[PDB]
């Protein structure tokens, strides 16, 4: 028998086969099995609260109408050329927390349909699916993003379509590198969520979480450190003698003048929440101190118009500024560790 | 008897039923029912004055040609490939920008027929809605954007959209905003427009909108209420430092330029005053009168016994000052933030 | 039986050629055109164009859509039905891209009257193109262009024109983020010629008016606080030279910045605007002032009877500054008013 | 008696029996297609993604043995645009582009005419974002030179021949204008003719002359640094006992330019080489941090005499050396960078 | 005879040729030997962590249901639109973000049938791949990006991609890149990816790209040099002058912090320390070293008593030895990232 022939009695409107009805119609629903392959992943953009990634969902499924005749025994798998996955039946299938998505088409489809001699068939789609992850920003240096993708169906209920992960590593990936986030393989809990909706039905949904650990390794080189040079800036205007009376002052002012822009900066760069934010309070932290310094100043001035009074105003502020704002770092940290 | 010979038969190429025919033809209009079902909300851009949603619209109709009696089974699911192959009703969203299907692995299509004859059509989509808003008093306002369904081929002789009777607009749970809060109350209206064509059948949901001062607070009015607070810190500096004075209020008439310029920077330019403006606006012509104050001062010092005895009246109009801007910016504070949340404005709700 | 009547109207049965135009080698065929405008709006200078939402309509006679087994005169046919049909060709010329709206279903409709007028509307979205010129930057007037065109057939074969009454439509309550549309709408023929022959093309323009709201809350008004407190130096004691050259300084520097920041908005243009006259005069005074307190610091360094001259100066310009700045003010505005 | 529908079916329909699949002239001679242009829209020039857009009309003619007919005495006969992918049609691409697409609104923006003899005009209309390279090494005055190529991508030299039309064939649209640069009047013409290992294909290419006009940045930066460096020189009659001043006036001008530099250079692609507005900056730069540095010897000296005579003298030699320096730098700089290179 | 009918017999529908199976089915695979032309090749950023490139795709393979004697030319150019009748070969690009096709006034595909049952085929695309960076030396680095082409529809075992032996990989001449210099010498490896489901062919080509200091010695590292060399200027004023001599020590932090603020922005975040970075850090300290011994300097001398001496003594001791550790640290810095510690392939 030709492959042609084989092609045409196995699925074409040459032989008894509908692609609209769903195998082992009005019974048993159709178990679905369903793994993923993650290819590319990153561009979690703070800002829009989303993230892309690029997978290669893999979907097999039972149906008793492709059975190969025992005519010819090749192989266990029979692979189909791609444009044949629109002339049979297919489960439906959507990302229920999905933005905007897209199929890929270069040179050809990007599918394979793998054929068993059971009956069982192999669908792979190469898809590039942008979700969007609530992200929540009260601990922002030690944050931990909890990512989630849910599959779902649309077109059929639980009495008709369910889905089943994979039971052994169902979701792989092969060394993805990160530039904010380090993923975890082996923390990779998921469950289900049997979605419900009100005036249609039960409809299945399994989804994967994924746990993401934000590095603060670039804040803590390039936000934190300026913020620790102004602090150290307005404790040395401490020693500046205040006979000058205006040799200090602009120490102060413009130091609490960079910290308003980099708070400024920071707002910018950051997703507009209503929650306040572990960097906010940094931020804030240090404006207040160098308020603190500013209205220290104004004291001593104002005590200076009584000398011994100043001086010993000076030496009791040097003495308790560092170590207080010591100690206040050391707590906050050990908060927010 | 065969399923593919019930559908063939039903409204297959061998049953004869016309998908280019409405139901009920030059007869009662065909009503119809939607009911939407909302799975994500926000980007509400101010600047663009848009926001995206995420619906499983819903339509339900009649039509006799359906009718079947082989199945003893009532709601009987069908594949969504064989949905473009009956008549549905044209819909459209008329304050739309642009809006498309979701085609992932399928077409994310629903189509239901029960044995009355009636048929159910959810289809997911995915609008990016326009609706102005108006910012009289930005900080605090209260915004009502819409989504406005209305039918586009056939008119309202031939066409009638109505909500369903009970829970027309569902939000899915769990469903938060990054901006605002969604108010449970969804007011529901008919828009029935009007054109030089004939009488149309629209439907129109109203979505009422609050915005938190959670981030603009801590973001504008702190910082901005600190330099104020630096602007009065000079009046204990002694005249005599001159210089101490005068650079302690033109970095802060200057900040607060900057930070009025960046405050502006994220909505649409509106030829209206907002309420931002004018609190920067007070709060900055404030350390300008600080300003000015420390100048009329020095001129005093700076001659206006036979002596000049200018320097008393100097420390009395320091110690006036002193006492007097800090009052009046307090009494300004409480007078603005009363009169933009009780009285004459956030009335609204 | 509708599906038969259709089928013997314009169907497969009935023999009708959808790439044959009416009237076929002789007269041409008459199309009368009007729009709707539904949404208007984000008008950006930086790309220059505006975007559009018309419900845009058609109205054509051809001889082969004649019936009679319908009593009824209006008929309302299936938009998918409407590529069995001929439909001229409409293409905007000053168009930047545009698109259809699919939604749930082609936004489009279809009429037949009995006589064999035919109907179409289809809702478009239109980014279209129109130069502005920037001269009076706040107080300009901008005549964006809507320009349709025919493309496939010569002038020989398809006619534009407006409708007699009502050919723009506004949907009531529709305003302007930024300009105020003028009712008034004007209706030319554009007729357009190339190499290949003569085509049809109509025209309407739209008269836009900027406000000035934003601009002076925002530009206006700072700089002439600013500039106001450039004049708070002929006041302060002549002893404080650091407290003066200061001010005059941050003054300078922050109408720099703010002149960077207000251009950064603009496209690139040779020619200067409206609004850089002010700010740059007003800039030049804050640098006037800046160096007439130079001057004066040089008078007093040369009781060597110079404290009088430099006192004298310094009286007569806190007096001639004022008078200078007013009588600037005034002349920018008037010249403004002048040209509008 | 003949219908127009049956004259159709008859010339290029199923009942023609033309083959749209085989170009004409099969193993025989190349065919020859005389293509011209028709710029509608012009600009939206960005030197930071290095791309420009356009809107042309672009037009073909070819002559085809099958398509001719006698029956109808007219010679130019329109037809419907929806004729076309019934017809053989030549391939076409443009070399440097990097985004193209039709128009399509309330139908295909295509044009098709057959003549007598068999000739055919098919003119459609496109939107093409053509990449063209610029040398920026005098970037306030450049002259750039962007290009448009017509190339065969499927048949060979071979096959397909494109050539220019013989008069007028680049023509632009009645009052076409630009917001930065001035189209010149002279489009150069020229083959080019690439090769791979396939083989020769065909080429044709045109020739954008641009100029720009530094009207914009005369006003933007060039003015702004030249005032801020005047307002550097204002600290030599201020007198030289008095410190904070002077100091207040060199920092001052020495900072306010840097973000000048910074803020001309973000609307700038990134190069290695150095540009004329970088090199003006640079000497203002360098002028003014000598204003600083000529301040802090004075300061020097007079503070270790009559040291005090010898800190006037440096600062009147200062005051009467900085403004002519600064003269003949700008004369020297604005002759060579707009005259010579 | 007739070209129609020849078509028609070598495949269209009276030929019986089927465009659904894969030539020399249930046998040895099918080899197919590919090279890239690349035409445009630019917008290399690296915070997208992502490049274009424009290449015009070949492809060799054999099949022998397209033999032909009819014609005697061996070498046989048809119409693009015949590609949807016979058999290609599955090719998707692994390591992309996003492609599309180009079609103006026809597809820009070219299709080539010789005697002997050979086809080329060749396909005009635009890919915008994504290679990995690093950043531990940001302006004097050498990034590698990749272009993997692996089969998605067969495993090994039906499709084998190899490279053309002669002439791989082209370059049209004059190609330029505004901020980098791509290498002549590209490398042509195997990846060969396997997958649970099978294992599949993968033909990896490798770029090699060289960034160059011309736009940032000139925007970046100037700049702080010289706002260091006018901290550097302080040391010359007259010490008397208490708010002078420190406005030069606050203004300089103040616009060197912005301008290090200025300088990451259009950088990705990377936890590792960038040279710039580095660079710019370390002359924050000595900009702030610079206050720092005015601040010792003013308390020395605000407690006859000899301390004037030694004011003067420390001032000067700082203004000879700043010159030394600026000098010899910035050289070091240098060297060690161009040959010592860094770079050097
Ligand atoms: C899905 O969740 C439902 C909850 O009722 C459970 O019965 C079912 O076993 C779950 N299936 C999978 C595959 O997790
Ligand atoms: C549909 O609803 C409309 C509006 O209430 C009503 O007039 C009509 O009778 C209803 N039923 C049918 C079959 O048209
Ligand atoms: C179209 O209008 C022109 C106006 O001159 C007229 O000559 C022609 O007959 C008209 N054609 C029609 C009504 O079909
Ligand atoms: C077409 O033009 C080419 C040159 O462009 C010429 O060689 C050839 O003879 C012309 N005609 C034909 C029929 O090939
Ligand atoms: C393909 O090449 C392999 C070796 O790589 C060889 O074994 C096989 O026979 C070839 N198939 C052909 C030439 O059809």
């Amino acid at each position: 028998v030709p492959a042609n022939s084989t092609s045409n009695i196995l699925n074409r409107l040459l032989v008894s086969y509908d692609p609209r009805i769903r195998p082992n119609f009005k019974g048993i629903p159709v178990d679905v099995v369903v793994n993923i392959f993650i290819n590319s992943f990153g561009s979690i953009q703070e800002t829009t609260m989303d993230y892309r990634v690029n997978i290669f969902l893999r979907q097999k499924w039972n149906d008793p109408r492709l059975k190969l005749p025992s005519d010819f025994r090749g192989s266990d798998a029979l692979t189909v050329d791609p444009t044949m996955y629109k002339c049979l039946w297919k489960p439906d299938l959507f990302f229920a927390n999905e933005k905007s998505a897209n199929f890929h088409d270069v040179t050809q489809e990007n599918i394979l349909l793998f054929i068993f001699r059971d009956g069982d068939v192999l669908v792979s789609m190469r898809l590039s699916i942008t979700l969007s992850c609530p992200l929540d920003l009260t601990l922002f240096p030690m944050d931990t993003q909890r990512c989630k993708m849910q599959l779902e169906s649309f077109g059929y209920t639980t009495d008709d379509l369910r889905f089943i992960w994979q039971s052994g590593d169902p979701v792989q990936l092969e060394k993805i590198a990160l530039p904010q986030f380090d993923i975890k393989k082996e923390d990779i809990e998921y469950g289900n969520c049997t979605k419900y909706y009100k005036g249609t039905g039960y409809y299945t949904c399994v989804e994967v979480i994924f746990t993401l650990r934000r590095q603060v390794g670039f804040y803590m080189m390039g936000v934190y450190a300026p913020t620790l040079l102004i602090v150290v800036l307005s404790w040395l205007s401490f020693w500046i003698n205040p006979d000058a009376s205006a040799a200090r002052v602009p120490l102060g002012i413009f130091s609490v003048l960079s910290l308003a822009s980099e708070c400024t900066t920071l707002a910018a760069e950051l997703p507009k929440v209503s929650y306040v934010k572990a960097l906010d309070v940094w931020l804030i932290a240090c404006l207040l101190f160098g308020f603190a310094s500013l209205v220290e100043y104004a004291v001593v001035q104002v005590m200076l118009n009584i000398p011994t009074a100043a001086k010993r105003i000076d030496l009791y502020a040097r003495a308790l500024f560092p170590f207080c704002f010591l100690f206040f770092n050391v707590i906050y940290w050990s908060i927010y560790l | 008897m065969s399923p593919s010979d019930f559908l063939d038969k039903l409204m297959g190429r061998t049953s004869g039923y016309d998908a280019r025919i409405r139901p009920n033809f030059k007869g009662p209009p065909v009503n119809v029912t939607c009911n939407i079902f909302i799975n994500s909300f926000g980007s509400i851009a101010e600047t663009t004055m848009d926001y995206r949603v995420n619906i499983f619209l819903r339509q339900k109709w009649n039509d006799p040609r359906l009718a079947y009696s082989e199945y003893p089974d009532d709601s009987l699911d069908l594949d969504p490939s064989m949905l473009d192959s009956i008549w549905k009703p044209d819909l459209f969203f008329a304050n739309e920008k642009g809006a498309n299907f979701h085609e992932v692995t399928t077409d994310n299509k629903l189509l239901r027929i029960f044995k009355n004859g009636n048929v159910l059509y959810s289809i997911r989509l995915t609008l990016t809605l326009s609706c102005p808003m108006d910012l009289k008093n930005f900080p605090m306002d209260v915004q009502t954007c819409i989504m406005q369904l209305e039918s586009f081929g056939y008119t309202m002789n031939d066409l009638i959209f109505e909500w369903q009777d009970e829970a027309p607009v569902q939000v899915a749970e769990g469903l938060t905003l990054p901006q605002f809060l969604l108010k449970e109350e969804k007011d529901l209206r008919y828009c029935t427009k009007h054109y030089n064509t004939g009488k149309f059948t629209c439907i129109e949901v109203r979505f009422h909108l609050e915005r938190q001062m959670g981030y603009y607070l801590i973001q504008m009015y702190i910082p901005s209420l600190l330099i104020v607070i630096l602007s009065w810190v000079s009046f204990w500096i002694n005249m005599d430092a001159a210089p101490a004075r005068v650079a302690l209020g033109i970095t802060t008439v200057l900040t607060m330029t900057t930070q009025s310029s960046g405050s502006r920077a994220s909505l649409p330019k509106v030829s209206y005053v907002k309420a931002i403006d004018i609190w920067m606006a007070v709060c900055l012509l404030f350390v300008f009168s600080a300003l000015l104050e420390y100048a009329a001062v020095n001129f005093v010092s700076r001659q206006h016994e036979m002596r000049k005895v200018f320097i008393d009246r100097a420390k009395k109009i320091d110690t006036i000052s002193r006492a007097c801007f800090p009052l009046a910016f307090l009494i300004f504070n409480i007078f603005y933030w009363v009169i933009y949340k009780i009285l004459r404005h956030e009335d609204i709700h």
